[PDB]
């Protein structure tokens, strides 16, 4: 008669893919403000180094002799 | 109170009276905006959510005077293309509210606070 | 992390000072001015980078919670390429036999 | 079939007819299943679907 | 919060410490140093704070700074992507949603008796 | 064997292959962007 060891169905609420997460923690709207650095650098002229030194150096991480050299430094 | 002003010239003229987007005009940009004082503003552009005509322009003068005097450099150039996207808007079709005759000579007391002829006559230009 | 790279730079501009500073009388102080400029130079650029990396601070929930979603997503889209491997070794291994 | 085998089916041994509901339950367990990836493809019920439908296989 | 004021702060001290020391300082240029001395304080201050705070955070903004990337841009590439493999999943499941149809009505027209069957079951 | 039971099962066979090389296929190429 019945059907053999039919299992229970899961819930009909669950996560899934095709559901928009962004809309449910309410992220979407500062997508709407973003919707930059090179684009503005772009923007600008389409209308119309020691960084590379510096940049490992920050990845990684008296008063007698200072007047002297503000006196003499001027020059 | 420069952007007060730049208020006074942006959700007052550019949005023909929409009373959510002038309460918004600077909670629509919200990452762009101060927030802890965004909610301060939206307390005080609720209030100003209707347009308002502000007739009186010398007391913007009087607190020039106490005020850098970058900024009327700024207040001309925060007029400049935010007619010019009034009048763009105007030509091309949804601006059937302009900012009126009253709002226009009250502009005209605006330019000879220092007498910046060189940058408003270019604008006078492309206006006419 | 922000906090120990913060303390790390800190601790770096403070030896460079220290360096310059004991290294101030030995060179020539024409080129010691051009030295304490490249320096200032040096210790601007760490400031701004620090300040740019606090502006990052502020939004890194906003790239935990899309990291978050990414490997939501990706786990679901492990699984489907599963389900079609399983297919695949059962209808091609396990019934031959 | 007796031993190492779960049995759905009964005595009775409708050959051709075993044939076609082993043939039946499996395509539209095969859409269930579809469905199932669609709703929760990362649920835990999904080797229960695999083992029952190689239950049908065997 | 008071850190980024802080480095804001450093960071004018140095910068009107370089353009004093750049010209001929006639005053005590000792008045930079100690601009300079009170900036690595609160720096230091700031890191000690931090540290309070307990703030992490990974090393791939660093490189994009050191390109000047801003945050925000950084986060557009995060949300670009999120609604991106959010609407190829999607897409996944609409198609997988109309083969499915198609398999349920062929399944109907070439075999409707266990269909049916399986309709009354479900 | 070759008889009529073997290719019914050759054909069941290349019925769940050609599914999932539809499958294959449709997810390997497709439109790229337009806001085939």
């Amino acid at each position: 008669g019945p059907f053999y060891l039919m299992r229970e169905l899961p819930g009909s609420t669950e996560l899934t893919g095709s559901t928009n997460l962004i809309t449910h923690y309410n992220l979407e709207q500062a997508y709407n403000k973003f919707c930059v650095k090179e684009k503005l650098s772009n923007f600008l002229p389409d209308l119309p180094l020691r960084s590379l030194i510096e940049k490992p150096p920050i990845l990684s991480s008296g008063t007698m002799l200072a007047g002297f050299r503000l006196h003499t430094g001027p020059l | 109170a420069i952007k007060k002003i730049t208020k006074d010239i942006l959700k007052v003229l550019n949005r023909k009276g929409t009373a959510e987007t002038d309460q918004l005009a600077p909670i629509v940009p919200l990452n762009p905006g101060d927030l802890t004082f965004l909610g301060g503003e939206d307390g005080q552009k609720r209030r100003r959510n209707r347009p308002e005509a502000f007739p009186t322009a010398e007391d913007i003068f009087a607190k020039f005077q106490h005020l850098s005097h970058y900024d009327q450099h700024q207040v001309t150039a925060q007029v400049s293309r935010n007619v010019l996207e009034q009048i763009t808007s105007f030509a091309l079709g949804m601006s059937y509210h302009l900012p009126l005759v009253q709002h226009v000579q009250f502009i005209f007391d605006l330019m000879e606070y220092s007498l910046s002829i060189s940058g408003l006559i270019d604008f006078a230009i492309q206006l006419l | 992390r922000l906090s120990t790279l913060i303390e790390f730079l800190l601790h770096r501009a403070y030896s460079e000072l220290m360096v310059l500073t004991d290294l101030l009388p030995r060179k020539s102080d024409v080129e010691r001015k051009i030295e304490i400029v490249q320096f200032a130079s040096r210790t601007r650029q760490l400031f701004v980078r620090l300040l740019a990396l606090v502006k990052w601070a502020n939004n890194a929930g906003k790239v935990e919670k899309c990291a978050m979603i990414s490997s939501f997503l990706d786990q679901q889209a492990i699984l489907f390429v599963d389900t079609a491997d399983r297919l695949a070794s059962l209808a091609r291994d396990a019934l031959v036999h | 079939e007796s031993q190492g085998i779960e049995r759905l089916h009964p005595m009775q041994f409708d050959h051709k007819k075993e044939l076609r509901k082993l043939n039946m339950s499996i395509l539209i367990n095969f859409l269930d299943l579809l469905d199932i990836l669609i709703r929760s493809p990362g649920s835990i019920k999904r080797e229960e679907k695999l083992e029952d439908l190689k239950l049908l296989f065997v | 919060h008071l850190e980024e004021h802080l480095e804001k702060f450093v960071e004018n001290i140095r910068q009107l410490g370089i353009i004093v020391s750049d010209f001929q300082p006639s005053s005590q240029a000792g008045l930079n140093q100690k601009l300079n001395f009170i900036v690595t304080g609160l720096q230091d201050i700031d890191k000690c704070r931090q540290q309070l705070h307990d703030i992490t955070v990974p090393l791939e903004v660093f490189e994009y700074i050191d390109q000047g990337r801003n945050p925000q841009l950084y986060t557009k590439e995060c949300l670009e992507r999120a609604l991106a493999k959010n609407e190829q999943v999607k897409g996944k499941i609409d198609t997988m949603k109309k083969f499915k149809s198609l398999l349920i009505q062929e399944l109907s027209k070439v075999f409707p008796e266990d269909m049916a069957k399986y309709r009354s079951i479900r | 064997m070759a008889d009529r039971l073997t290719q019914l099962q050759d054909a069941v066979n290349s019925l769940a292959d050609q599914f999932c090389n539809a499958i294959g296929v449709l997810q390997q190429c497709g439109p790229p962007a337009s806001f085939a």
